[PDB]
RNA sequence: GGUUCUCCCCGAAAGCUAUUUAGGUAGCGCCUCGUGAAUUCAUCUCCGGGGGUAGAGCACUGUUUCGGCAAGGGGGUCAUCCCGACUUACCAACCCGAUGCAAACUGCGAAUACCGGAGAAUGUUAUCACGGGAGACACACGGCGGGUGCUAACGUCCGUCGUGAAGAGGGAAACAACCCAGACCGCCAGCUAAGGUCCCAAAGUCAUGGUUAAGUGGGAAACGAUGUGGGAAGGCCCAGACAGCGUCGAGUCGGCCUGCGCGGAAGAU
RNA sequence: CCUCCUAAAGAGUAACGGAGGAGCACGAAGGUUGGCUAAUCCUGGUCGGACAUCAGGAGGUUAGUGCAAUGGCAUAAGCCA
RNA sequence: GCUCAACGGAUAAAAGGUACUCCGGGGAUAACAGGCUGAUACCGCCCAAGAGUUCAUAUCGACGGCGGUGUUUGGCACCUCGAUGUCGGCUCAUCACAUCCUGGGGCUGAAGUAGGUCCCAAGGGUAUGGCUGUUCGCCAUUUAAAGUGGUACGCGAGCUGGGUUUAGAACGUCGUGAGACAGUUCGGUCCCUAUCUGCCGUGGGCGCUGGAGAACUGAGGGGGGCUGCUCCUAGUACGAGA
RNA sequence: UGCCUGGCGGCCGUAGCGCGGUGGUCCCACCUGACCCCAUGCCGAACUCAGAAGUGAAACGCCGUAGCGCCGAUGGUAGUGUGGGGUCUCCCCAUGCGAGAGUAGGGAACUGCCAGGCA
């Protein structure tokens, strides 16, 4: 899976309730000895993709910034009654 | 129909039923009968839904209720004036907020699933969906 | 009809009087309590209704101190 | 119940406490007049504080479901002097792992608020004390947080803010309490607020792009439905799909999310 | 009159709101000095059993507090002299 | 030395009745009606366990769910206590439609006849008596049918006054008693000459463009709109017959 | 100046448990006896005293080790002050504040004074 996203200029709760009305959401990758990287990712994109069981077990790439970072899913959190990605935690593999 | 077989107090405050749900995955079973809307479930609404699951799975797989009714709702009889004390407690609610998974159920196709919890929606007061267990 | 309830105490007026900083003269109250929700610390007497009052003038500074961590009221004189 | 001339300045309360008190009264709170005194007070910023609310959580107090483990305990044969041994539609504590719930749960914990300190600016001292004079102690609605009630009431009882009360003007058809806004007087000047600009009726029959066909707009839910718009993604398809009768030559199928409509929808001049 | 909650994390805050208590006790159950540490369960043990006392261990206040509830309490405010 | 416990403690020292009543007040506060509300009530609807030989959905609808009405029982105490006359009847109504009859129609577990159920429909129509103050109800006998509601539970400045609710009296019952009872019993004053609105009738004035006498047109308004039975069609269609 | 031990503090779990080592010269501990001082609601167990043959067994200290306890970002979520809005039992928008839980990860404390042993 390759997933593209952009470094979230704004965070906070404001900003990322304005992703979501843009369907998009907030993710972030953290992980090794680099600094966290807030990003933002697709929100139907994602959504289709983690549909498979596969996303959440196989090193994932996230094309950010045009850099390829591995990750893997560590966690998500679904919007709590609809369809939905609220935000994903990526771990740096 | 479930009630707490004892409790500290028997009468309580209104309340409010703000938020949203905590238990909002398919922790137990394969598939998941989800609050959308809020509100409350009585013990009454719980059995009946739950008959007619159950009654629709011919008693085959696995039920779970993830909801308990442990609120006690208090009435006023007919023809008495306000005050003078609580009324009595007349039946026991669960406060749902919207993504409480409120049933549950493993060991059928997800068709007779899908079934069972339509007929169960029916008796409820809460607009509901259909969930399936993630992977995360 | 009736009801067996409809009694109530009078409220004690209880709690923090002088908070942190606060310039107090010697024999001022601090904090009314019931037990040793604070304890006496420097310059702190702790009375028979566990009220703590200032034994120096000075400056009430709270602190968190010792191996239960227990909040303890002091007089900075 | 009624209380008679005029103008100017300020301007409440409908609370607490007590009361053979509850539509009375007293002290205090709030008003006024006078006197006197500190950057005295307020806003903001920064600094020092305590907190256990919201939220959260489940170690505790309780409650709760599922699974595992199983001390024991019923239900019953074979045995039966004393015993034992298999055995359960079985009912099952503790403990362990999962899931929730709490005004009178808390191994967590905000925002605010409050207390104190410091510093500017600003404010008719806005502060405090003392003294002369009161009035008031039936409140109402609205917002927010709640108890009660049916999260019924233009209901009731608190907290807190706003307005009415004691406040005109503009808006909400009309409409104390909502929205805008605080009327010293005069003007046949001008700009705006809320709210508006087709006619009644002042101002766009304004511009651009969409949606709706229901007069929806301009009352009403579960739920029902090839209404119609948008978005993402599929299944199958010129190795001929889908529908109709191998033929037939182009798409078809029904879930998902979403905008606006439709039915559901019966009342008395 | 007391305690808790309602009570909106300072104080205070209503209802014929939700729950309980008081109208005492004690010359020690007060003072001080010195000392001490709970419940509960497991294993073993005359009578003795689910539970008496004894021994060891687990446990760590889940006890205790003259009497409600809350807040306290090991330096104990608990227990003994 | 105080259960001065009504606990800021009127006295050292204190219970009741009044329908024989009275005054000052209050819509600050109840009874009626209105209002707000809609728990309750009534009426719809959703799901479909099941009943219905078989068959959820002809008919019915368990467990539950969602509404509508204002419509019962209530809640509240906003209007009225310097008075908003009350149950029932009589007289006269008027509207709604959730339709009782008559009209139209779909489904039927509708052969016919006759039903059941739902939809449309408010034009008109829609009992008399016995008992009881009754409304209601039961009963008798009619009818095509004897609708359900709203209208201050329509209507006392229109009538009645049997009921309720003054003063008299009695019974049962309670009370030592005065007296009392949403227990019973017998008796027991119902005022108003209509100013305004409204309505039914009926004139006067002026207008309508010179005046006058007639006949009209018809904007608009009102009235009316019910229905039985018999016979024929035909003992036909239908039916095994009945 | 290093290493070890004792005492007294700071600090109050990143510091506590468990589990595997390990130390006796000194120190510490157990230890050895008790007419004594003092002691046991009985008991030299403890407390106390007189001691130094023995052992680090226990304890204690030290070291190692994540199975726990503990600590813990980032991001998101919840809540919320002010202003505004909706379909107003509940939410949403602007702005400010922003948890709890969980995640990555951290983590087998650190440190002052004095005394003694050793090097
Ligand atoms: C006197 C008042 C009356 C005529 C009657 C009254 O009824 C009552 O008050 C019942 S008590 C009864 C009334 C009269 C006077 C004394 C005695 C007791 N009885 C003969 C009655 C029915 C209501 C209950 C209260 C309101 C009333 C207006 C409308 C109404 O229905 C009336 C009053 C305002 C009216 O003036
Ligand atoms: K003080
Ligand atoms: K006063
Ligand atoms: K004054
Ligand atoms: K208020
Ligand atoms: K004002
Ligand atoms: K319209
Ligand atoms: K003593
Ligand atoms: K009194
Ligand atoms: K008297
Ligand atoms: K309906
Ligand atoms: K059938
Ligand atoms: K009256
Ligand atoms: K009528
Ligand atoms: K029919
Ligand atoms: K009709
Ligand atoms: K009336
Ligand atoms: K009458
Ligand atoms: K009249
Ligand atoms: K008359
Ligand atoms: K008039
Ligand atoms: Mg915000
Ligand atoms: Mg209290
Ligand atoms: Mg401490
Ligand atoms: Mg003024
Ligand atoms: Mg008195
Ligand atoms: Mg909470
Ligand atoms: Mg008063
Ligand atoms: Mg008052
Ligand atoms: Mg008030
Ligand atoms: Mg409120
Ligand atoms: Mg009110
Ligand atoms: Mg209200
Ligand atoms: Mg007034
Ligand atoms: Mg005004
Ligand atoms: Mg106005
Ligand atoms: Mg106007
Ligand atoms: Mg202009
Ligand atoms: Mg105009
Ligand atoms: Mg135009
Ligand atoms: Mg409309
Ligand atoms: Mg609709
Ligand atoms: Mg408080
Ligand atoms: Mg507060
Ligand atoms: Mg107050
Ligand atoms: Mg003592
Ligand atoms: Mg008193
Ligand atoms: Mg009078
Ligand atoms: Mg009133
Ligand atoms: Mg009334
Ligand atoms: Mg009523
Ligand atoms: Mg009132
Ligand atoms: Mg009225
Ligand atoms: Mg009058
Ligand atoms: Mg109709
Ligand atoms: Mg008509
Ligand atoms: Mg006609
Ligand atoms: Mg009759
Ligand atoms: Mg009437
Ligand atoms: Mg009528
Ligand atoms: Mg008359
Ligand atoms: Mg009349
Ligand atoms: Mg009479
Ligand atoms: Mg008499
Ligand atoms: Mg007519
Ligand atoms: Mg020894
Ligand atoms: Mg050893
Ligand atoms: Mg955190
Ligand atoms: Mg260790």
């Amino acid at each position: 899976f390759t997933i593209n996203a952009e470094v979230r200029k704004e965070q906070g709760k404001g900003a990322s309730r304005r992703l979501r009305a843009a369907n998009k959401f907030p993710a972030i990758i953290y992980g090794g000895k680099e600094a966290p990287l807030a990003i933002e990712l697709d929100h139907d994109k994602v959504m289709n993709m983690q549909a498979k069981a596969e996303f959440y077990s196989e090193v994932l790439t996230i094309v950010v910034d045009g850099k390829e970072i591995k990750v893997k899913a560590q966690d998500v959190q679904r919007h709590p009654y609809k369809p939905k990605l609220q935000h994903i935690d990526f771990v740096r593999a | 129909m479930l009630q707490p077989k004892r409790t500290k107090f028997r009468k309580m405050h209104k309340g409010r039923n703000r938020g949203l749900a905590q238990g909002t995955d398919v922790s137990f079973g394969s598939f998941g009968l989800k609050a959308v809307g809020r509100g409350r479930l009585t013990a009454r609404q719980i059995e009946a839904a739950r008959r007619a699951m159950t009654r629709a799975v011919k008693r085959q797989g696995k039920i779970w209720i993830r909801v308990f009714p442990d609120k006690p709702i208090t009435e006023k009889p007919l023809a008495v004036r306000m005050g003078k004390g609580k009324g009595n407690v007349e039946y026991w609610v669960a406060l749902i907020q919207p993504g409480k998974v409120l049933y549950e159920m493993d060991g059928v196709p997800e068709e007779l699933a899908r079934e069972a919890f339509k007929l169960a929606a029916a008796k409820l007061p809460i607009k509901t969906t259909f969930v399936t267990k993630t992977v995360m | 009809g009736s009801t067996r309830n409809g009694r109530d105490s009078e409220a004690k007026r209880l709690g923090v009087k002088r908070f942190g900083g606060e310039s107090v003269l010697a024999g001022s109250i601090i904090v009314r309590q019931r037990g040793t929700k604070f304890h006496a610390g420097a310059n702190v007497g702790c009375g028979r209704d566990h009220t703590l009052f200032a034994k120096a003038d000075g400056k009430v500074k709270f602190e968190v101190k010792g191996p239960k961590n227990r909040k303890f009221i002091s007089i900075e004189a």
